[PDB]
């Protein structure tokens, strides 16, 4: 039990640093946000 | 001069509708009127 | 520049401290005067 708890705590602590250091981890949400923003920008630019 | 009220404006060569108020994004001496994304007018300096 | 019957003149004072007269760069040009005369030009000559 103690070893498993230590392993779980270590993994939970490490995943925070894994998310922070890696820049492309959060891509799948920034992707759709940027896609919608780009579509809106292309729409508004069509006025001129 | 009219401020903080939905009015129609006709400045030097540019015409549009919308409320106009004092802001903080100061202009350089050569500048005449500001702009933002999609080439839409959103800031005009007072000729007076 | 000579476009649409205009003679736009842009100038900028820039101190230098390197051996080369032209520095590395990172400089822009701010408009100073405007001259709206329509005259076709094909050559220019300096004055000393
Ligand atoms: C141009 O518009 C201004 C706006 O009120 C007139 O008022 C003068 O504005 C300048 C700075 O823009 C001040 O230094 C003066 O003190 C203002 N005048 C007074 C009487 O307070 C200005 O008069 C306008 N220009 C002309 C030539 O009338
Ligand atoms: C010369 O300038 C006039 C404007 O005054 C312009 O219409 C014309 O195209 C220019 N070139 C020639 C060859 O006339």
């Amino acid at each position: 039990q103690k070893l498993i708890a230590n392993q779980f705590n270590s993994a939970i602590g490490k995943i925070q640093d894994s998310l922070s250091s890696t820049p492309s981890a959060l891509g799948k949400l920034q992707d759709v946000v940027n896609q919608n923003a780009q579509a809106l920008n292309t729409l508004v630019k069509q006025l001129s | 001069l009219v401020k903080n009220k939905c009015v129609n404006f006709n400045f030097n060569g540019l015409t549009g509708t919308g409320v106009l108020t004092e802001s903080n994004k100061k202009f350089l001496p050569f500048q005449q009127f500001g702009r933002d994304i999609a080439d839409t007018t959103d800031a005009v300096r007072d000729p007076q | 520049k000579n476009i649409d019957g205009y003679f736009k003149i842009y100038s900028k004072h820039t101190p230098i401290n390197l051996v080369r007269d032209l520095p590395q760069g990172f400089s822009a040009l701010e408009p100073l005067v405007d001259l709206p005369i329509g005259i076709n030009i094909t050559r220019f000559q300096t004055l000393l």
